[PDB]
C-alpha cells in the first residue's frame, strides 16, 4: 500500500537551513502531483508548496524566498530546502499526495485534495540555549501542593514526589512555551489536609541535558 | 469522413453511469477543434495527451463513454480516484490516456418534481474494474444474515435513482460526461487527427 | 419566464427585396433562437434552428444571425413561396418555459386602389324567417384598412355590425371586406334608408352607398 | 485570522447528528472553488474524509456528508460514533492569495463520558521566586469536558503578554490545561487583586488571589 | 419519409372530455421527443408539453399544468393529448411537434409537424346551414351573393355554378354568432351584362349536417 516517510526534520537555530526529503512507495510518483503541508504545534493546517507531474511550482506567499521543492523521480522521493528559518517556521511537516496529474484545456487551478499523507517531520526553530529548570515550590491554601519550574530548555524534564513513593493524587501540569522559547511546567499533588500537616512532601525534579538534579519541599 | 463525435455529445438521451453508453470511433478523420473551441464544457482535462496536439497525433481506435452524474461526482471521474461512481459505476484506468469532457445539463436533463430516469450504484461486493459495466439488479448483502429476497436492514437493492431538479445546487445538478480513450496497438490507425 | 419580442409585428414587401426580422429575448438564450414559417391553413414549419443553422429543405436565402439577447432573420431575396407569417422561439430553458414570439406578417406590397362598395338588401326569404341581414361589401381593396359605418335613418349604428376580411388575393394581392348587419324583421320595417359608409385611403371622400326599403 | 472560518469546538452524545461549518469569501467559496474536509485523530496524520465537495473517499462511511451555499460549507455527521471524535479541517482555494486555504480547524466529541466543568486552583507567586524579584502566576485547571477552554487573565479588573498551555488529556480522560504568565515589574505590587477566567461549554469559574 | 397524421376535427360541448391522437412514421417513435402546441383562434403558437415515448418522460409548460395529460403508446406509434373537462377558452387548433433533439446544454425546436386537429367546445347543437340570395342591384361590374347563416359546426364549402366560376369569387371567413351559430358569405364580381344572359347558382356544403343547398341569385323583380 502506499507508505510515504519524511525525514531531514530537527531542533535548529533560526536564520538556519535544512532539507526535508519524503519517500514514496506503493504508488506511481511521476504520475502524482505533490504537496507539501504544515501544522504548527497545536495548531491548523497551512500549505506551503505544491509540485506537479509537469513540475508547475507553487509557493505560499509566507514561505517564498526561503523554501523550494523538488521532485526525483527515480528516486520515487519529494525534497524541500527550507533556508532563512523563522520560529513561526517551527512545525510537523507532512509529505501530501495530490490528485493524478493532467491537462487542462480550461483555465483555473489544479485539483489539490490530499488523500495520502505521511507521518510528518517535526521542525522546531528556536534561540534558546540549554538552561538549568529553576524551581520554585507551590504552597498549599484535601489540600493541593506543587512544584513550579521555570525558564528551562529544553524538555524532557522528569518530576517525582517524595522518592517516587507517592503516586496517587499527583499530576504533572503541562509545559508552557515561552516567547523566549523557554519551558515552564507544574506538578500538583492532592492529598488530606489531616495528612498535611504530618506527612512531609519533597518533590523531585530532574533535567538530564542540565544535569541538574534538585529537591524541593513543600509545606504550609 | 469527419468521425461522429456529435452523436455522443448532442445526443438527446443520455444512459445512467452504472449503464454507460460506449461508442467505437474508428476509419474517421477527427476533429477535436470542436471540443476545444467550444465555451461549453465545465472538465475538459486530458491524461497522457495535450487537449492541443490531439490531431497531430493518430489513434488506431477512440472510445466514447457517454454518462449523467451529478456535478461533485465529476471529480470521482479521474485516474487513480474513489468513491461510489469510481468504484462501482465506471472506473477509469490508472494508465489511462485519453480526455474527460464534463458540461451542465439542468436545462436538459432537469424536470419540476425531479427527473428520477437517471441512476447510481451504492453498493457493489468488489470494486469495479477498469471499462467495466454491471447492470444487475441483485439484492446486496451488506450483513451476516442472507437477504433471501428481500430488502431489510443491510439487505438493500443495488440502484438508487439521483433526484434532479432545477432547484438544486450545481453539484448536485446533472451533469453529462463524455470520456474519450484513445488507443495504441500493433495496428494501422483507424482514426486520425486531420493534419497527419 | 423569457420574453420573446419581435418587430415588426407586420411588414408588406415586394418580391426581390431584403427582408429582416428581429427577435428579442428578456434574458440570454444563448444560441436555442428557433425560426419558424406559418403559411394560413397549414402547419408551421422550421426554416431555422441554433440561431444560425438551417433546417433541411430550407434555402440559403434565408439566413440566421444574433445572440444571447437579440437574434435577427433575413431573407435576401423575397420570393411569392415567402410571404407568411414568421415565428421566433426559445429553447435554451426547460420545456416548461418555452416560449414564442407574437410573429411578423410579411406582405404583398401593392400599389393602392379605392374599395369597389356594394349594398346587398335584406332577401325576402329571411324576412319571413324573422330575421333581416344587410351586407356591405369592399371589394378589390388595398391597403387592409378600410372603415364601415351603418347609418340607418341617418342614424349611427354600434354593436348591430360584423366584420369578416380576406387574406390577400393570390393573382392581385388585395384585400375585400364584408360588413353584415343584423336586425329584427320589426325594426327592418320600423326604418326606411340603409346606408354603408366607407373610408380607405383609396377614396379622396367616403363613399356612401345606401337602399330605401320603401323606395324601391 | 484564517480564511476560511471554522467552529472552534463541537460537541454529541453518540447517535446524534452534528454539523461543522466552514464559512468562506469572495475569494474562496462563493467564487465555486471547491472545498475538501479532512479528519485527523489525536496524534496522526490528516485523512480525507470529503473531497469535491460532496464525494466520499472508499471506506468512509455514509454518515459523513458534504454540503456547500454560498461562501458557506459544512460537513455532517450522523449517527455519531466514539471513533468519530476527531479534529476537522476544511480546505479551499483563494484566488487572492493564489493558494489552497485550510481553516483553523474544529473539536468534535463524542460525548461519551459525562460532561464536566474545569477546576481551577490559582497560586500566587512564592516567595523564593519573590526573593530572586522574579514574579510568576499558575492558573491550572482541571477536569473538564469537553476539554475545550478560554482563558483571560485579569489583574485590577483589567483584561491585561499571555501564554496559555493547548488543552491536555488526563488519565480520567477529563482535560487539564494550564496558564503560567507572570509578571514581576509594577503591576503584583500595583494591583492586591487578581483573576483569572475560563470559559467552558459558555460557564465562566473564577479563582482570585492577590 | 417524417409523417405525423393527427385526428380529424373534434367538436364537442363544455365539460366533456376528449382524447386526441398524433402517429409517427418514418421515425423511431421512441428516439424522439413528441409535443402538442395550442394555436388559438387569431392567435400565436404556444408550447403545451413534450414526451419522450418509452422513458416515461413527460414534461409539460407551465401554462397548461395540471389542465391537460400527456401520454404516447410506443406500439403504435402515437401520442396523446387528453382534457378531463372541456372549457369554451379550450376551443383552438392542436399540433403534434416532433422536437429534433439537444444540443449543447440547450433544446432545438419541432422539425416535423402534424397536419393539426381543430377542437370546438360549444354549447350549440349542431345545425344546418341557411342559404340566402344576396341579390345583384338594378344599377359594368356587379357583384352577387349568398349568405349562409345559422351553422353550426364549422366548415361550409362554398361553390359557384359547381366550380365553373372560380373568378371574382371571394368566401368570406365565417364569424361567431351571440346565438353560437356562424354565419359566412361568398360574393362573386360578374359582368353587368351576363346577370340577364348568366344563372348564377351558389352550392353550398355543410358535411356536419348532410346539408346541401344550391340557390339561384337572380336579378330582383321590380
Ligand atoms: C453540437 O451542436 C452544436 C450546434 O450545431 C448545430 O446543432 C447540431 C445539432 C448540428 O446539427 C450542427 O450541424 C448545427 O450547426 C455544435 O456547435 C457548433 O460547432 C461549430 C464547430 O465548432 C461552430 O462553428 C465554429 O465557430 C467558430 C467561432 O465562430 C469558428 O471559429 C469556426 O470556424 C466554426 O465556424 C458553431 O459556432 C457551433 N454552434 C453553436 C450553436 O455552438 C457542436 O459542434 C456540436 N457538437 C459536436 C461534438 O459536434
Amino acid at each position: 500500500e502506499v507508505q510515504l516517510v519524511e525525514s531531514g526534520g530537527g531542533l535548529v537555530q533560526p536564520g538556519g537551513s535544512l532539507r526535508l526529503s519524503c519517500a514514496a512507495s506503493g504508488f506511481t510518483f511521476s504520475s502524482r502531483n505533490m504537496n507539501w503541508v504544515r501544522q504548527a504545534p497545536g495548531k491548523g493546517l497551512e500549505w506551503v508548496s505544491y509540485i506537479s507531474s509537469s513540475g508547475s511550482i507553487y509557493y505560499a506567499d509566507s514561505v517564498k524566498g526561503r523554501f523550494s521543492i523538488s521532485r526525483d523521480n527515480v528516486k520515487n522521493s519529494l525534497y524541500l530546502q527550507m533556508n532563512s528559518l523563522r520560529d513561526e517556521d517551527t512545525a510537523v511537516y507532512y509529505c501530501a499526495r495530490g490528485v493524478v496529474g493532467y491537462y487542462d484545456m480550461l483555465t483555473g487551478p489544479p485539483d489539490n485534495w490530499l488523500d495520502a499523507w505521511g507521518q510528518g517531520t517535526l521542525v522546531t526553530v528556536s534561540s534558546a540555549s540549554t538552561k538549568g529548570p529553576s524551581v520554585f515550590p507551590l504552597a498549599p491554601s484535601t489540600a493541593a501542593l506543587g512544584c513550579l519550574v521555570k525558564d528551562y530548555f529544553p524538555e524532557p524534564v522528569t518530576v517525582s514526589w517524595n522518592s517516587g513513593a507517592l503516586t496517587s493524587g499527583v499530576h504533572t501540569f503541562p509545559a508552557v512555551l515561552q516567547s523566549s522559547g523557554l519551558y515552564s511546567l507544574s506538578s500538583v499533588v492532592t492529598v488530606p489536609s489531616s495528612s498535611l500537616g504530618t506527612q512531609t512532601y519533597i518533590c523531585n525534579v530532574n533535567h538530564k541535558p542540565s544535569n541538574t538534579k534538585v529537591d524541593k519541599r513543600v509545606e504550609p | 469522413n469527419l468521425c461522429p463525435f456529435g452523436e455522443v455529445f448532442n445526443a438527446t438521451r443520455f444512459a445512467s453511469v452504472y449503464a454507460w453508453n460506449r461508442k467505437r470511433i474508428s476509419n474517421c478523420v477527427a476533429d477535436y477543434s470542436v471540443l476545444y473551441n467550444s465555451a461549453s464544457f465545465s472538465t475538459f482535462k486530458c491524461y497522457g495527451v495535450s487537449p492541443t496536439k490531439l490531431n497531430d497525433l493518430c489513434f488506431t481506435n477512440v472510445y466514447a463513454d457517454s454518462f449523467v452524474i451529478r456535478g461533485d461526482e465529476v471529480r470521482q471521474i479521474a485516474p487513480g480516484q474513489t468513491g461510489k461512481i469510481a468504484d462501482y459505476n465506471y472506473k477509469l484506468p490508472d494508465d489511462f490516456t485519453g480526455c474527460v469532457i464534463a458540461w451542465n445539463s439542468n436545462n436538459l436533463d432537469s424536470k419540476v418534481g425531479g427527473n428520477y430516469n437517471y441512476l447510481y450504484r451504492l453498493f457493489r461486493k468488489s470494486n469495479l474494474k477498469p471499462f467495466e459495466r454491471d447492470i444487475s439488479t441483485e439484492i446486496y448483502q451488506a450483513g451476516s444474515t442472507p437477504c433471501n429476497g428481500v430488502e431489510g436492514f443491510n439487505c438493500y437493492f443495488p440502484l438508487q435513482s439521483y433526484g434532479f431538479q432545477p432547484t438544486n445546487g450545481v453539484g448536485y445538478q446533472p451533469y453529462r460526461v463524455v470520456v474519450l480513450s484513445f488507443e495504441l496497438l500493433h495496428a494501422p490507425a483507424t482514426v486520425c487527427g486531420p493534419k497527419k | 419566464d423569457i420574453q420573446m419580442t419581435q418587430s415588426p409585428s407586420s411588414l408588406s414587401a415586394s418580391v426581390g427585396d431584403r427582408v429582416t426580422i428581429t427577435c428579442r429575448a428578456s434574458q440570454s438564450i444563448s444560441s436555442y433562437l428557433n425560426w419558424y414559417q406559418q403559411k394560413p391553413g397549414k402547419a408551421p414549419k422550421l426554416l431555422i434552428y441554433a440561431a444560425s443553422s438551417l433546417q433541411s429543405g430550407v434555402p440559403s436565402r434565408f439566413s440566421g444571425s444574433g445572440s444571447g439577447t437579440d437574434f435577427t432573420l433575413t431573407i435576401s431575396s423575397l420570393q411569392p413561396e415567402d410571404f407568411a407569417t414568421y415565428y421566433c422561439q426559445q429553447s435554451y430553458s426547460t420545456p416548461r418555459q418555452w416560449t414564442f414570439g407574437q410573429g411578423t406578417k410579411v406582405e404583398i406590397k401593392r400599389t393602392v386602389a379605392a374599395p369597389s362598395v356594394f349594398i346587398f338588401p335584406p332577401s325576402d326569404e329571411q324576412l319571413k324567417s324573422g330575421t333581416a341581414s344587410v351586407v356591405c361589401l369592399l371589394n378589390n381593396f388595398y391597403p387592409r384598412e378600410a372603415k364601415v359605418q351603418w347609418k340607418v335613418d341617418n342614424a349611427l349604428q354600434s354593436g348591430n355590425s360584423q366584420e369578416s376580411v380576406t387574406e390577400q388575393d393570390s393573382k392581385d394581392s388585395t384585400y375585400s371586406l364584408s360588413s353584415t348587419l343584423t336586425l329584427s324583421k320589426a325594426d327592418y320595417e320600423k326604418h326606411k334608408v340603409y346606408a354603408c359608409e366607407v373610408t380607405h385611403q383609396g377614396l379622396s371622400s367616403p363613399v356612401t352607398k345606401s337602399f330605401n326599403r320603401g323606395e324601391c | 485570522q484564517s480564511v476560511l472560518t471554522q467552529p472552534p469546538s463541537v460537541s454529541g452524545a453518540p447517535g446524534q447528528r452534528v454539523t461543522i461549518s466552514c464559512t468562506g469569501s469572495s475569494s474562496n467559496i462563493g467564487a465555486g472553488y471547491d472545498v475538501h474536509w479532512y479528519q485527523q485523530l489525536p496524534g496522526t496524520a490528516p485523512k480525507l474524509l470529503i473531497y469535491g465537495n460532496s464525494n466520499r473517499p472508499s471506506g468512509v462511511p455514509d454518515r459523513f456528508s458534504g454540503s456547500k451555499s454560498g461562501t458557506s460549507a459544512s460537513l455532517a455527521i450522523t449517527g455519531l460514533q466514539a471513533e468519530d471524535e476527531a479534529d476537522y479541517y476544511c480546505q479551499s482555494y483563494d484566488s487572492s492569495l493564489s493558494g489552497w486555504v485550510f481553516g483553523g480547524g474544529t473539536k468534535l466529541t463524542v460525548l461519551g463520558q459525562p460532561k464536566a466543568a474545569p477546576s481551577v486552583t490559582l497560586f500566587p507567586p512564592s516567595s523564593e521566586e519573590l526573593q530572586a524579584n522574579k514574579a510568576t502566576l499558575v492558573c491550572l485547571i482541571s477536569d473538564f469536558y469537553p476539554g475545550a477552554v478560554t482563558v483571560a487573565w485579569k489583574a485590577d479588573s483589567s483584561p491585561v503578554g499571555v501564554e496559555t498551555t493547548t488543552p491536555s488529556k488526563q488519565s480520567n480522560n477529563k482535560y487539564a490545561a494550564s496558564s503560567y504568565l507572570s509578571l514581576t515589574p509594577e503591576q503584583w505590587k500595583s494591583h492586591r487583586s487578581y483573576s483569572c477566567q475560563v470559559t467552558h461549554e459558555g460557564s465562566t469559574v473564577e479563582k482570585t488571589v492577590a | 419519409e417524417v409523417q405525423l397524421v393527427q385526428s380529424g376535427a373534434e367538436v364537442k360541448k363544455p365539460g366533456e372530455s376528449l382524447k386526441i391522437s398524433c402517429q409517427g412514421s418514418g421515425y423511431s417513435f421512441t428516439s424522439y421527443w413528441i409535443g402538442w402546441v395550442r394555436q388559438m383562434p387569431g392567435k400565436g403558437l404556444e408550447w403545451m408539453g413534450i414526451i419522450y415515448p418509452g422513458e416515461s418522460d413527460t414534461r409539460y409548460s407551465s401554462s397548461f399544468q395540471g389542465h391537460v395529460t400527456i401520454s404516447a403508446d410506443k406500439s403504435i406509434s402515437t401520442a396523446y393529448l387528453q382534457w378531463s373537462s372541456l372549457k369554451a377558452s379550450d376551443t383552438a387548433m392542436y399540433y403534434c411537434a416532433r422536437i429534433r433533439g439537444v444540443y449543447s446544454s440547450g433544446w432545438i425546436g419541432g422539425d416535423y409537424w402534424g397536419q393539426g386537429t381543430l377542437v370546438t367546445v360549444s354549447s350549440a347543437s349542431t345545425k344546418g346551414p341557411s342559404v340566402f340570395p344576396l341579390a345583384p342591384s338594378s344599377k359594368g361590374t356587379a357583384a352577387l351573393g349568398c349568405l349562409v347563416k345559422d351553422y353550426f359546426p364549422e366548415p361550409v364549402t362554398v361553390s359557384w355554378n359547381s366550380g365553373a366560376l372560380t373568378s371574382g369569387v371571394h368566401t368570406f371567413p365565417a364569424v361567431l354568432q351571440s346565438s353560437g351559430l356562424y354565419s359566412l358569405s361568398s360574393v362573386v364580381t360578374v359582368p353587368s351584362s351576363s346577370l340577364g344572359t348568366q344563372t348564377y347558382i351558389c352550392n353550398v356544403n355543410h358535411k356536419p349536417s348532410n346539408t346541401k343547398v344550391d340557390k339561384k341569385v337572380e336579378p330582383k323583380s321590380c
